[PDB]
């Protein structure tokens, strides 16, 4: 048997859903600092809500209002965790992917088990058919 | 002899290949003699070296199975989606300096 | 997944070390700097720096405490490292939820007090029917809706979610049990049982044999044949259970301890503008 | 751990296809950021967001462009968690070298050729002397230095590695090995062993019991009962599977192909300087 | 048996003499790389080198020539290949950490071989003692 | 009841409890049938419920051996003897800032 761990593609180890409503929820926070600082810009919040999850260099400025730090630091808390889930989930299912066993010996269950869908026998009249 | 196949599980019911005879073969005190001089000198040793160790193809300590091509290959896909919002440059114009 | 399982691998004690350590850290800068522009941003920085060097930063101060800040990605990169060791040796967890505990759980005796409400079966007229009846009449009334046709039936039911736990007599259940062919159900307390009985032997009355017979099984209990006796007759291979669970697909009910603490922190958010538009006047 | 090891999570399928990918992306952000010869510092930057911030370099050029940076970013950011998640699993094992195929193995004709010196002995004075001095006489001669006063003495030496290995009679090592605590001890050959021969019964010559001795102990040995005995009586204890032993500091023996990568790195870089100040007439 | 990673410091992932080796090598590299500047401000190629190892965004110091370029290339993926075995190497330490495991049953060979180290014992007179 | 004491071991010499009593007193089928009885009403649940189980109190799940304050916080401190040679360090540079 040759080994071979399965990964269908980079939707493996995350639900479909979660990147929408993630990608969803950092426009919409961005958005909130955006807009209610004037009564008293979108696209450098924009390239901060993406980049920033995403560990790029893009984004160069800083936020223009003070609470807007904190929305920073618990965004980048919001991004080791979620950076630190998907490299551990990604781990344990590289480490707990290895293929089934290969058959343990005279005790073991698919052979003390007769099945249809794995079929074994030897050759007919000679010592081991006796045995 | 060939790395296709392997052997698995631990070996039960040990015996010994004999060589069988009929039961009055006055022959066999002696035979039975000379295969224990033959395993006690070391010309067995010499047999099963050449020829049962030809070790010629040898696999053992199986690997932990290596990513491979298509495991992430449909990761490559997703930046040929990038290439096509290169090919909406023009339109960044119509969309962004007119408005 | 535990919903808040990210915090459990860190001491709360470390975890505000942490906290003090940067509050430290930041009065060692301000010192620094009031020999002589990043005293309300030098915390942000030095969190940026904790977590990942991906915001801009006003970072060029104290070129002699520039080395405490490269100490301080030290400290960073060693705690993400940990941090992620320890995430990941959260998330090989061997997969064990249970459902039931015994017949006197309060699912079954309140099996209206859940959304689904708890399901359970068991076979109609049978000797187990009469026992509840004559036991429970409140929940045998609420089994009339859910009866049962036969074993092979309450199985593929169980299996395809007709029913969820059923009812029946314990030894064919465990014969059962050990002998699926894919081990993919579980018995209950591993023996405890309600109404517990035993299976026998039959004899005429009060014959001579009787007492013959209870020394010689009890002869073979003590000496120990029984307990291979039905590991070789009607236990199974893999009767025990299956080993540890792949973490499937990240469910938002698993990650959802941080979409609550992104609740809060908007929430804090609204209230510290709340309070900058009461303390805005200097 | 494999030397190796860092190339592992490389094949040369992933190895070529994202090094094309990095040549073709870089041409191709060239390229746009001619719209909006800075050509050879994108190289620097996408290698940067594929590995982190490197240095202040000018990344934000061509606003659509920042979103075909980003999702590079998305890629490296996936490349790097896979690169963790594989070399994670890959340095986790128990490995058994599989010293020795037999007594037979080069390595025991020529001790001298590894360092340090092959040091292993057997106890003088009996059957296997006489077996071993018969058989491999040069063998004998190197012996005459590594005799053990008793097997427990040399049973001491392998224990705290005073002997490299142990001849001996085969049965008795095995049934040491056993018991030995902490199984330290590996007997090998599977039945490979020179002069392969078993115990047995005696009987005085031509006695009329050889017969019924002989079918019965073939009976005995076809039937099953003789190996229920063998684990009754024998080396049952141990018999466990080496699944992974603690790995330990990731040292220099086992990761030189860093410092191996940093020679390189000198030497081609100096060929490089070499090769740039070759060419100044320009 | 409570349950806690036992470990001594953040040394274990590394012999403290391969911290040192690494030490040293990020200095002479940096020395290095200042020295080559002959035919392209050794504090600021020193500090640049030692906090790209440790990921710190302080420090302007940048190479200008091609050749510290490719260095700077290899040494950003040195300085992750260490982190990379860092992260491997706590990860398989903590996985295979308290693999201790209470005796499933009497036919556990622990059992077996007597020991101080391994006492078990009964009610005297009882059922168990005659059995 | 304790919870930090933890029962093991698959169920082996599978029996049961029993009240004896000497041969010759008539009880015996009486008391059978009384015992048989009670088992069949659920009286001996009531039993169970009212001596056995009440606490539950039952280890599930168990942890992955989290970290605490012990090879980290330590480390602090060590980091924190760092901190020291900082202090010297600010004052090294009034003798090297000066000029
Ligand atoms: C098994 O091998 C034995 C090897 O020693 C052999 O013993 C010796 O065999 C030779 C000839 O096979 C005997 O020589 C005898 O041969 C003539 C035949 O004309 C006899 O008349 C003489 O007495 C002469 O001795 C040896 O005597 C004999 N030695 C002994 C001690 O018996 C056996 O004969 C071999 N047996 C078989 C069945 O193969
Ligand atoms: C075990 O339980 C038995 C219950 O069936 C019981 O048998 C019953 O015993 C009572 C009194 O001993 C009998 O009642 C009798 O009462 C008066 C005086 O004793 C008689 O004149 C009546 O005619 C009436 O028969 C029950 O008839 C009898 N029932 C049966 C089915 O046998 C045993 O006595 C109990 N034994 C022990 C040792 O506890
Ligand atoms: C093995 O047998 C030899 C005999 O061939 C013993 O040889 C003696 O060895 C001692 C050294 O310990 C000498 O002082 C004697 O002179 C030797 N005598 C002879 C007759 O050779 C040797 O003692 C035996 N060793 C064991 C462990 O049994
Ligand atoms: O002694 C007996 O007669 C059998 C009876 N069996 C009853 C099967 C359960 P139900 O009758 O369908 O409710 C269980 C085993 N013992
Ligand atoms: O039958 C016997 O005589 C014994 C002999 N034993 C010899 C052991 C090897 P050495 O001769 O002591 O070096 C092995 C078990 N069987
Ligand atoms: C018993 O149940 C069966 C269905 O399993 C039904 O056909 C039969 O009529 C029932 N009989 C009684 C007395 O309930």
């Amino acid at each position: 048997e040759i080994p071979r761990s399965t990964l269908d593609s980079f939707m493996q180890p995350f639900q479909s859903t979660l990147w929408l409503l993630v990608g969803l929820s950092v426009h919409v926070v961005a958005v909130m600092l955006y807009l209610l600082d004037r009564f008293s810009t979108l696209s450098s919040a924009m390239w901060f809500s993406w980049g920033v999850l995403l560990n790029s260099g893009i984004g160069e400025g800083a936020p223009r209002s003070f609470s807007a730090r904190i929305l920073g630091m618990v965004w980048a808390g919001f991004a080791m965790i979620i950076v630190a889930s998907y490299t551990a989930n990604l781990a344990a299912f590289l480490v707990l992917d290895r293929p089934e066993e290969r058959i343990t010996g005279i005790n073991d269950p698919r052979l003390r088990n007769p099945s249809d869908k794995f079929i074994y026998a030897t050759v007919k009249q000679s010592s081991v058919d006796i045995y | 002899q060939k790395c296709d196949l392997v052997t698995t599980g631990e070996l039960f019911f040990r015996s010994g290949f004999g060589i069988g005879m009929r039961k009055d073969s006055p022959w066999k005190q002696n035979v039975s003699l000379s295969i224990l001089k033959s395993h006690e000198n070391g010309f067995m040793e010499d047999l099963d070296k050449t020829w049962v160790r030809y070790q010629e193809c040898d696999s053992r300590s199986n690997a932990p199975a290596t990513l491979t091509f298509e495991n992430m290959a449909g990761v490559f896909m997703l930046v040929a989606g990038g290439i096509v919002a290169g090919i909406f440059l023009i339109f960044i114009e119509i969309a962004y300096k007119r408005h | 997944v535990s919903p808040s399982a990210f915090l459990e691998p860190f001491s709360a004690d470390v975890w505000v070390m942490m906290f003090v350590m940067l509050l430290i850290v930041s009065a060692v800068a301000v010192f620094v700097f009031e020999y002589f522009f990043t005293i309300g941003k030098a915390i942000w920085l030095l969190w940026g720096l904790v977590f990942n060097n991906s915001v801009p930063v006003q970072n060029p101060k104290g070129t002699t405490s520039k080395i405490m800040v490269s100490v301080w990605a030290f400290f960073a990169v060693i705690f993400l490292a940990s941090y992620t060791a320890n995430l990941a040796a959260f998330m090989i967890q061997e997969e064990y939820v249970d459902q039931v505990s015994g017949l006197s759980d309060k699912k079954f005796q309140r099996p209206n007090d859940f959304s689904p409400p708890f399901r359970f079966g068991t076979v109609p007229n049978g000797s187990t029917e009469r026992n509840i009846r004559n036991n429970y009449a409140e929940m045998h009334a609420y089994m009339g809706k859910f009866n049962q046709r036969g074993v092979d039936d309450a199985l593929l039911s169980l299996k395809t979610g007709k029913l969820d736990a059923f009812i029946y007599d314990a030894a064919v259940l465990n014969y059962m049990a050990g002998r699926d062919e894919g081990c993919k159900l579980v018995t209950i307390g591993s023996g405890k049982v309600f109404a517990s009985t035993g299976y026998g032997i039959a004899i005429q009355k009060d014959s001579g044999w009787k007492r013959q017979v209870d020394l010689a099984i009890l002869q073979l209990f003590g000496d120990g044949e029984m307990e291979e006796l039905e590991a070789l007759w009607l236990t199974g291979i893999c009767h025990n259970e299956k080993n540890e669970v792949m973490s499937s697909q990240l469910d938002i009910d698993n990650m959802a301890g941080v979409f609550y603490m992104l609740g809060a922190a908007m929430a804090l958010s609204l209230i510290t503008f709340i309070c900058e538009h009461l303390f805005y006047w200097q | 751990v494999s030397p190796s090891a860092f190339l592992e999570p490389f094949s040369a399928s992933v190895w070529v296809m994202m090094f094309v990918m990095l040549l073709i992306v870089s041409a191709i952000a060239v390229f746009v950021f001619e719209y909006f010869f800075t050509i050879g510092k994108a190289i620097w930057l996408l290698w940067g967001l594929v590995f982190n911030n490197s240095v202040p370099v000018q990344n934000p050029k061509g606003t659509t462009s920042k979103i075909m940076v980003s999702v590079w970013a998305f890629f490296a950011v996936i490349f790097l968690a896979s690169y963790t998640a594989n070399l994670a699993a890959f340095m986790i094992q128990e490995e058994f070298v599989d010293q020795v195929t037999g007594l037979s193995d080069k390595k025991f004709q020529r001790p001298h050729d590894y360092s340090p010196p092959f040091r292993f002995g057997t106890v003088p004075n009996g059957s296997t002397e006489r077996n071993i001095r018969n058989n491999y006489p040069y063998m004998h001669q190197y012996m005459t230095r590594f005799n053990q006063r008793g097997v427990e003495d040399a049973l001491v030496s392998l224990k705290t590695g005073k002997l490299d290995a142990f001849i001996y009679d085969a049965a008795v090592l095995n049934y040491k090995a056993g018991r030995d605590e902490g199984c330290k001890l590996v007997t090998i050959g599977s039945g490979y062993i020179f002069a392969s021969t078993g115990y047995g019964i005696a009987l005085q010559k031509g006695s009329p019991w050889k017969r019924q001795i002989d079918l019965a102990l073939l009976q005995f040995v076809g039937d099953g009962e003789m190996e229920e005995l063998e684990t009754l009586w024998l080396t049952g204890i141990c018999h466990n599977e080496k699944n992974e032993v603690m790995s330990s500091q990731l040292d220099i023996d086992n990761m030189a192909g860093v410092f191996y990568m940093l020679a390189a790195a000198m030497a081609l870089s100096l060929i490089t300087f070499i090769w740039e100040h070759l060419f100044y007439w320009k």
